[PDB]
């Protein structure tokens, strides 16, 4: 539907490559506040903070990054910075008050992506990692610490995304994304994979897949149950899982390349909305009514990502990020509507009563168009 | 040099144009809006109801007598008189004969009953006119002759001259008149004229006249309509070309003068101080070049604002302090209100109701496309309620 | 008496009754019945914004013809002048004035080995004085005493600089209506003064203050330095662009050579990386593994080729 065009932005500089799961922001420091976190392929990551064009502070690992995440894995209530590189070391970094790691551990190699979620419901986080080669291995953090293994999992179809999702009964549930938008679900038993499939025209598309979207003010860990799934060849889909079968929300099909999937609340009213983003730099704001916001950055992109970020005055905003051709990072941090349809004043100032009664008050009937386009011109422009 | 405030404008579409477009590409017509690109595009936007929303339509229209070659250069459109009926196109464009640019001017006008405001009908009526001289600025004045009313096209040229095409009600055709006639404040020319602002006076046969040329030259003129004679004249000279000038009244009449490489400024009461009150707009030259302009009441108090748009990316508001608040010490003057920032340059802008709720959306032209922008909603639904019950109120206390 | 020195120096404080009345009046009197004395040269201004940097170079150009001398401002900050853009249409009314302090203590010892000197010596107050006077736009030079060559060539000097910031004026002009979007409507060549000719070096003009396509630059992308250095910088973002957007273009057809490291570092920045494997070397628990290792690079590289690849020379630095 409507296009807009976001203007205020923050460059920041970024010589390497990078996978495009090798991007995330988070709390590294424990101060409240999100800070970005970017993998180099060379074997340095780097953290910005606020709205410098440098990095905040670099921390050099061994070997090429793969996968970064900020989350709570040692289960001591304090994030942790983890790095997964490519030949199946673990590294972890604690940054609240170079930078050589904490803790290192050797883990099966060809990591592809990573989660870090309580799964199967016991309190404690456990770590997710999905291979290159259909393969799915879970494991749990326990004190002497050392990373333990889990039950693993082996699939036919390519492995893109991993999420968590509130299942039919207050459980959580660990879903996969399988080519040929289907996906699977991956039991914690301590079969044990269950395929399904949701139309269609390849069996070889790459599908992306994002779980837990929230549907209420309060409700984040109280609940989801939504989650949506991405094809490259352009296709969202938005579904809800419920106890009997898969119910569809919506459907839509667009022309472009959508290679990522992200949730944020730009409406700022208590639902998140699915963002998709292309190869080109086209980006997709959808909410839960098939209202579509465009968004059309001019480059080309290498990776991509969103959610709320602390770049001006010590607050959290949602923010969109890109990563270019030319060795930056564009972040946009103004990115709020106030609505995401189009209505005039007419209409919404009919749904109010308040405005009809005062009106019937004033004697004049409210069905005469003319007459109340006069009557506001005269109290908007003339209020004397 | 501080806003005092946030702006209060949401952006609502954004369509995106191929190429660019220039200071005299945006144009009025109807609620619907036109504007041209240089090459040869013309776009027509407006608003289609849905139930309970609205959705934006920009649609392409194709006028007949235009090579693909062409370079188009200037645009406008107004409607005829209240005795007549109809909508009037002008369209002002380069063919490229071979090396040497071709000017010409072609004009729109269904004449056939029942289709004088189809546009799509309009499409295809025109004229073709060569000039001899460059064109710069196309625009339209109404005159008063005899008991009734007549609009008039006024194009500046290469040459520093105006000349005045005027209907011929015999054969239906635009003739090329002597500008003299009509208007003797608008001779002996020595610059290119950027922009010409003719300001009538509602209610009696005078107005005035004012014009900004490249040279930094400023004459306004007050003028008297029935005996064709000029009242009183006055001129200045600035530095840098004029971008923009307009006439308005304060509250007494008053006139802005947007240049380039200064400060816009103000020159207060024009019919009892001539040149002399000038009031600058503090920090309007830090964002590069002043390229639009616009006076309306963008603030809903009943009273004008001034809106600057820079090649800077930049829109800045300002706002008039009364000297009926009394601060004498920051005496009667202009403050920053408030300030919005943009991706491109911007090119023009408007003031008109497309949605069609009486609230009067902005419409920007930059150089990458058109943005509409819409008054928050949420501020103006609770700002109409505050009034209409103090409206009530004070009914039932003056009734009883 | 430390200030009754910087008084006597235009430094702080008004100036004097002569200098603002009657020593224009009458040095532009002694022309008029000929003498060796002042010289009269002239010039005129486009544009009122071109003043300050005209005088920095005029203050450059004195202390460099001439080093004994000392360039003083004044302006009439109001009929009272006071020592040293306020408003549009304001016209302002400055006064350069020069001259060799360290004379006007002892005005018969010797000016100089009659290199800047007209007519000195004597006792006799013989000295020299520069009073170029300027109103909004027009310039008019006045000096007094001087060698005749000197006073020539600083009449001469004074016109080519201002001939080269009218030319700068009119570059800026160009671009102005440039930005408005109106192209074939100034022309850069319409109205172009000895640095006016058709073989205007533009880069030189907009990066210089003192002397020694175009038409469609802005289409569909001090304010002499504030627009001449945004052109330059718009124009260097295509010579420093489309250079890496040819040599790739060269590349691939070329490949569908041993090419320098340089432009291996640029293609992998242009790519986007897309798969990955990685495998464990079950050897090495070491020259005889690191050949072993070669041993293995070189069978998968042969198995490689077998698929339709073809190795890249490295070129040698």
């Amino acid at each position: 539907m409507r296009s807009v065009s976001y203007v205020q932005r923050v460059a920041l500089e970024f010589s390497g490559s990078l996978f495009p799961h090798a991007i995330c922001l988070g709390d590294v420091d424990n101060d409240t506040l999100n800070e970005l976190v970017v993998g180099d392929t060379s074997g340095k990551v780097s953290v910005y903070k606020n709205d410098d064009s440098r990095p905040w502070l670099t921390c050099s690992c061994q070997g090429m990054l793969t996968c970064v995440g900020v989350g709570d894995v040692c289960n001591k209530g304090k994030n942790l910075l983890v790095a997964v590189s490519a030949e199946g070391w673990f590294h972890l970094f604690d940054l609240t008050p170079e930078q050589r790691p904490v803790f290192k551990q050797h883990i099966p190699a060809n990591t592809k992506v990573m989660l870090i979620s309580d799964i199967d419901g016991d309190g404690c986080r456990e770590l997710v990692v999905g291979y290159t080669d259909r393969v799915v291995r879970a494991f749990r953090w326990e004190e002497l610490g050392q990373l333990v293994s889990l039950k693993k999992w082996m699939l036919e179809g390519q492995v893109d995304s991993l999420s968590v999702t509130l299942g039919p009964l207050g459980l959580p549930e660990l879903m996969v994304s399988q080519p040929g938008c289907a996906y699977a679900i991956l039991l914690c038993t301590w079969r044990d994979v269950v395929l399904h499939q949701t139309r269609i025209h390849n069996k070889n598309v790459s599908t992306h897949l994002i779980g837990n979207i929230k549907q209420g003010h309060g409700t984040e860990s109280s609940g989801s149950g939504l989650f949506a799934l991405c094809t490259l060849d352009g296709t969202l889909k938005l579904m809800e899982e419920m106890e009997e079968a898969d119910k569809l929300l919506w459907s839509v099909q667009v022309d472009h390349q959508l290679f990522a999937l992200e949730k944020l609340d730009v409406t700022g009213n208590g639902h998140e909305e699915v963002v998709a983003c292309a190869w080109d730099g086209q980006t997709y704001i959808i909410d839960h009514n098939r209202t579509v916001v465009r968004f059309q950055v001019d480059e080309n992109i290498r990776a991509f990502c969103a959610g709320l970020y602390a770049c001006k005055e010590g607050r959290n905003s949602p923010c969109l990020v890109y990563v270019t051709f030319n060795q930056k990072i564009y972040v946009y941090w103004e990115v709020q509507l106030e609505r995401m349809e189009s209505t005039n004043l007419v209409k919404l100032l009919e749904t109010k009563p308040e405005y009809h009664s005062l009106l019937q008050e004033l004697g004049v009937d409210p069905d005469d168009l003319p007459v109340t386009r006069a009557l506001l011109h005269q109290t908007l422009y003339h209020p004397d | 040099a501080v806003a005092a405030g946030p702006c209060p404008l949401r952006e609502d579409s954004f369509t995106r144009f191929s190429s660019q477009s220039n200071v005299y590409g945006l144009a009025g017509g109807a609620g619907e809006l036109l504007a041209a690109t240089l090459k040869g595009k013309v776009l027509g936007f407006r608003y289609q109801d849905l139930r309970q929303k609205i959705r934006p339509v920009a649609k392409e229209l194709q006028f007949n007598y235009i090579p693909v070659d062409a370079e188009i250069v200037s645009i406008d459109t107004f409607n005829k008189s209240p005795p007549k009926r109809g909508l009037v196109v002008g369209i002002t464009f380069i063919k490229d004969s071979g090396d040497k640019g071709s000017p010409f001017l072609n004009i729109y006008c269904d004449y056939e009953p029942g289709s004088e405001y189809n546009l799509d009908s309009i499409a295809q009526s025109c004229l073709n006119l060569e000039l001899q001289f460059t064109p710069f600025q196309l625009c339209h004045a109404e005159v008063q002759v005899g008991d009734q009313l007549e609009t008039v096209f006024l194009l500046s040229g290469n040459d520093p001259a105006i000349h005045l095409y005027k209907e011929n009600e015999g054969l239906h055709q635009f003739e090329e008149q002597p500008v003299e006639n009509l208007f003797p404040e608008l001779t002996n020319l020595t610059s290119s004229v950027l922009w010409l602002d003719v300001h009538n006076f509602p209610g009696t046969s005078r107005r005035l006249s004012a014009l900004g040329c490249q040279s930094g030259y400023v004459r306004v003129a007050h003028v008297d309509q029935r005996s064709r004679e000029v009242l009183q004249m006055w001129s200045v000279l600035q530095d840098g070309p004029i971008s923009r000038v307009i006439v308005f009244s304060l509250s007494e009449y008053s006139v802005l003068v947007a240049s380039m490489l200064e400060p816009a400024v103000v020159y207060r009461d024009l019919l009892n101080r001539g040149l002399e009150d000038q009031l600058l707009l503090p920090g309007s030259d830090q964002f590069d070049s002043v390229l639009c302009s616009l006076v309306t009441d963008v603030d809903l108090d009943g009273r004008p604002e001034v809106l600057v748009a820079t090649y800077g990316q930049e829109l800045l508001c300002y706002k008039y302090r009364g000297p009926e608040s009394g601060l004498p010490e920051a005496q009667h003057g202009f403050h920053l209100l408030w300030q919005r920032s943009f991706s491109s340059p911007l090119l023009a802008m408007a003031h008109v109701d497309l949605t069609g709720d009486g609230l009067q959306e902005l419409a920007v032209v930059s150089l990458k496309g058109v943005h509409i922008l819409q008054h928050s909603l949420i501020q103006a639904s609770e700002l109409v309620l505050t009034r209409l019950r103090h409206q009530v109120e004070q009914r039932r206390r003056r009734l009883q | 008496k430390r200030r009754t020195t910087q008084l006597e120096e235009g430094e702080v404080g008004t100036l004097h009754p002569v200098f603002a009345r009657v020593a224009q009046r009458w040095m532009e009197f002694m022309v008029q019945i000929g003498c060796a004395s002042v010289s009269r040269s002239s010039a005129h201004m486009v544009s009122r914004f071109l003043l300050p940097s005209i005088l920095s170079e005029f203050t450059a150009l004195v202390t460099s013809m001439a080093g004994d001398t000392s360039v003083r401002i004044f302006e009439q900050h109001l009929e009272i002048f006071g020592p040293c853009s306020p408003r549009p249409a304001a016209e302002r009314h400055l006064l350069l004035l020069g001259r060799n302090f360290l004379q006007w203590r002892r005005p018969t010892q010797q000016a100089a080995k009659a290199m800047q000197r007209f007519e000195p010596g004597g006792n006799a107050p013989r000295q020299r004085l520069l009073l170029l006077e300027v109103v909004d736009k027009k310039l008019q030079l006045l000096t007094y005493n001087w060698a005749p060559d000197l006073g020539a060539a600083l009449g001469r000097a004074l016109v080519r600089l201002v001939q080269w910031q009218n030319a700068r004026a009119h570059l800026i002009f160009c671009l102005l209506s440039q930005k408005l979007g109106l192209f074939h409507h100034y022309g850069q060549l319409d109205f172009p003064n000895p640095f006016l000719l058709p073989t205007m070096e533009v880069e030189t003009l907009i990066r210089s203050a003192s002397p020694p396509p175009f038409d469609e630059a802005l289409r569909d992308i001090d304010p002499v330095t504030y627009h001449g250095q945004q052109f330059l910088e718009i124009k260097m973002a295509e010579r420093r662009e489309l250079e890496r957007q040819m040599k790739m273009e060269n590349l691939f057809v070329t490949w569908q050579m041993p090419i320098s490291a340089g432009e291996l570092e640029t293609l992998k920045q242009s790519s986007r990386l897309v798969h990955y494997c990685a495998t464990a070397m079950l050897f090495d628990p070491e020259p005889w593994l690191k050949e072993l290792s070669l041993a293995f690079l070189q069978q998968y590289v042969q198995y490689l080729q077998s698929i339709g690849f073809v190795l890249v020379p490295l070129r040698p630095p």
